């Protein structure tokens, strides 16, 4: 019984859950947040690595503002005054 | 040639298997199990029944004193009774007034019924396998009754069938089993010599013809009424008459896997639990080379019509270019979808329409018909039926 | 019969939510590994 | 009346009908065995 | 009044208990095992005897051919021998010189002898024990026999008798056993149906009596001499024969723990392992109060002679001042000392002669006479013999 | 009955050579200890 129907899109996805189960969903939310962690973390190591990146120039004396926009996101607003 | 093949030990659902002789056609054999017996080795504790309370007629000394002899009987008991003046038809029986006494003795026998009505107290140690099963065999369906050991050996068509030996282990059964007629009950028995007044087990003998029997009954003597003749007694009811009342369901209603519970001897039949081995040696009289048979080449597959359900709800037309006229076997090379055609008739350039089940929406198979394999794509729909009446694979 | 453990189907479009899953981690190694080079410039400037 | 599942756990139940009874029984993947009085027992199987 | 007591589970050595009923004179009680059979239940699988080759007259066919009909017989072989010259008597039986041909049939049944002369194939489950005890009840040697579960109870002299559980399970028999006449082999017979030519099981039955045979003898025909008439065939010689001559020796000889083999039924006895517990239910009519006792003082123990064996070498007179006429009752405190008096008669200023067992050399125990504890010091001497006929403590 | 784990006997001879053994040990800790106790001598001394 129980129509598993296909969709669409996503919908019926959670449709089939009723048909051969318990679990099945469960699992695949888990998944999704692990995925989710990963792009947390990928967000995380690209700011890390955008500080790297504007280090050096992190000092002082004129040279970006500049390359400072282009310039991801600070990049600027950043240099200024 | 020697075929040996595993199936799950699931009654009612039919199995099919692929045999490649090398230098021979390939063969296809459906299998299905009609029912599964479990017999376990037993050993008698004890038979209980009910009780016979025998009491002779009561020793009424006029004018003196009786006495007690203790006697070896289950369940004996005695009393003298003073002071007693009993009356009959034409008046009093005894001479004296207060100088009388009445010797009253009982004790506690097996029933006449015993015989007929007992229930038999068993201790249930290890069981067998053994069961039949049903094969098409050229063509034809074949029933083949086998103990599930993998030692007996039948032979059906000139073809060598072993069935087992069992994967499991379970039985519906527990190490303590009681059996009255037609059922079986799972009862923590007390042991022999054990037993209490009014409970199962009040009287205990070891077979319904037996001679010596064990008696707990709680029997006391009472005082008679005035100016009578008689044996009053204080007695806990028949302990086996109350739990005939008592019992409940058998296991025949209460076991698991849809146990089916049988009598003499005792034994649990049609029980899906575990899988089971069987090999088939197939005689090389049913056996046909290879290069007596035909080839095949540019190979499509249409789905025209499929809904995935647990019968042949998907058919599918298969186009082929054969180089002579013969027998080519069908099957399936994915385990997800069934055929239910073993075996097909080719020519040359033809068709042919197959029956197929399958679980999943998207379905994509290979079909190796004769000796070349073809890709079947199939997008089956829903059935209208959530719950079916037959299962499948 | 029947009765097992998937993954199975649809294909498609099981494809299509597959796909949205695991770039996102790619890109965030990529430029994990790309501020480690970053850092070792930086380093090599010292 | 009485009734047992066909699987793992059969979970019998056992009542004495004598009045008019309307009754409301699941029926699992494995199968529902139904005894009515001295009738045949009746088989039952849901359907996909 | 119930005394529970655990004692080794070894036939031939008697051993004492000391029941004690709080406020009543101590009651000594002797027990002796005296055997302990074991019967296992037994699902016979097959019988195995000598077989029969059945071969008829052979049809001889003068000027023609004839043709081999497939029967459905065990080990049925058929074969047509084309240009036979054959010769009788008078003369040659055909007429023409090279267009006579002649049938050769033959089939393997069960011999006459099956009946008599058969060796049992039997599937060994589980093993029910019953045995038999001697106990010095009140001056007095009594038998009981009952079964070691802890469950039935035997009433002797008013005093109920509750032997087992058993501590330990084994047995010398295997889950697969042979028995011929009377001899029984742990043996790995082949299946049912699963027999092989010149070894045991060449020919299987299910009974002496049975219909049906299973046989796998390996019989072809061959062709007959030069102007013969005969039925020349190869075939491998009676497994049960050969199986006959090269058995070996039976359990009854090569079974562990002095196992005896005996049959119909089959089952071992006699056998030592683990211990066992005893319950008895002394009636409150052997028991008498303490308060009609006497008491001693002053007691001297000297020991004239000791010989430390496994009977009673041993020697020692007791010393004492007793109160008044009664019995007492006789005990050792060490438990590497045993006396053989459990109760003995006092007066008053007199002495007393016991038998002691010991191991020890120099053996320093504690008697208890009555109430009053008396030590003895004894230096005992070896045997001459240094292997006994009898067991000990 | 015999048939079990000593020790057993002979007493006197025993003792004798029993005696003969610890001794030793008792000497080396009271030594030692002694030796400690002059050195919290010469720690209270500095």
């Amino acid at each position: 019984s129980t129509n598993g129907t296909a969709h669409g899109h996503p919908h019926e996805i959670i449709l089939y859950y009723y048909e051969l189960y318990p679990t099945m969903t469960v699992v695949i939310v888990s998944v999704a947040s692990f995925v989710l962690l990963s792009m947390v973390g990928t967000a995380v190591g690209m700011c890390v690595c955008a500080r790297r990146r504007c280090i050096t120039p992190y000092e002082l004396t004129p040279g970006a503002t500049v390359p400072f926009l282009l310039s991801l996101l600070c990049c600027v607003r950043t240099t200024k005054a | 040639y020697e075929h040996v093949t595993v199936i799950p030990n699931t009654v009612g659902v039919p199995y099919k298997t692929l045999v490649n002789r090398p230098g021979y056609s390939p063969m296809v054999l459906e299998m299905e199990l009609l029912s599964v017996t479990l017999e376990p080795t037993l050993s008698l504790d004890y038979i209980t029944c009910e009780y016979k309370t025998v009491i002779p007629s009561p020793y009424v000394k006029c004018c003196g004193t009786a006495e007690c002899k203790d006697k070896n009987l289950p369940d004996y008991s005695c009393k003298v009774f003073t002071g007693v003046y009993p009356f009959m038809w034409g008046g009093a029986y005894c001479f004296c007034d207060a100088e009388n006494t009445q010797l009253s003795e009982a004790h506690v026998e097996k029933s006449e019924s015993c015989k007929t009505e007992f229930a038999s107290a068993y201790r249930a140690h290890t069981a067998s396998a053994s069961a039949k099963l049903r094969v098409l065999y050229q063509g034809n369906n074949i029933t083949v009754t086998a103990y599930a050991n993998g030692d007996h050996a039948v032979t059906v068509k000139d073809a060598k069938f072993i069935v087992g030996p069992m994967s499991s282990a379970w039985t519906p059964f527990d190490n303590k089993i009681v059996v009255y007629k037609g059922d079986v009950y799972n009862m923590d028995y007390p042991p022999f010599g054990a037993g209490r007044p009014g409970q199962f087990g009040d009287i205990q003998s070891r077979t319904p013809e037996s001679k010596d029997v064990y008696a707990n009954t709680q029997l006391v003597l009472q005082r008679p009424a005035a100016g009578t003749v008689h044996v009053p007694y204080s007695q806990a009811p028949s302990g086996f008459k109350y739990w005939l009342k008592e019992r409940g369901a058998s296991l025949q209603h209460t076991a698991p896997f849809g146990c089916q519970i049988a009598t003499n001897p005792v034994r649990a039949v049609n029980c899906a639990v575990g899988n089971m081995p069987i090999s088939i040696d197939i005689p090389e009289a049913a056996f046909t080379r290879v290069v007596d048979a035909p080839s095949l080449t540019d190979m499509s597959c249409e789905v025209p019509a499929c809904t995935h359900s647990s019968d042949f709800g998907g058919v599918a037309i298969i186009k082929y270019a054969a180089s002579k006229k013969g027998k080519c076997a069908v099957h399936s090379m994915t385990n997800a979808v069934t055929i239910r055609e073993a075996e097909i008739e080719v020519e040359g350039n033809s068709q042919l329409q197959i029956s197929f089940s399958t679980a999943l929406a998207s379905a994509e198979f290979r079909v190796q018909v004769c000796s070349t394999q073809v890709h079947c794509a199939a997008e089956c729909h829903p059935p209208k039926d959530h719950i079916v009446n037959y299962p499948a694979s | 019969h029947t009765t097992l453990g998937v993954q199975d189907i649809s294909t498609t479009a099981m494809s299509w939510v597959q796909k949205i899953t695991g770039g996102v981690g790619l890109i965030v190694a990529v430029a994990a590994l790309i501020l480690i080079v970053v850092l070792c410039v930086s380093f090599s400037r010292h | 009346l009485s009734y047992r599942n066909m699987g793992e756990e059969p979970n019998y139940q056992e009542e004495w009908v004598m009045h008019k009874k309307e009754v409301v029984l699941t029926v699992p993947t494995e199968g529902l065995e139904v005894t009515w009085g001295n009738n045949e027992p009746y088989k039952y199987w849901p359907q996909l």
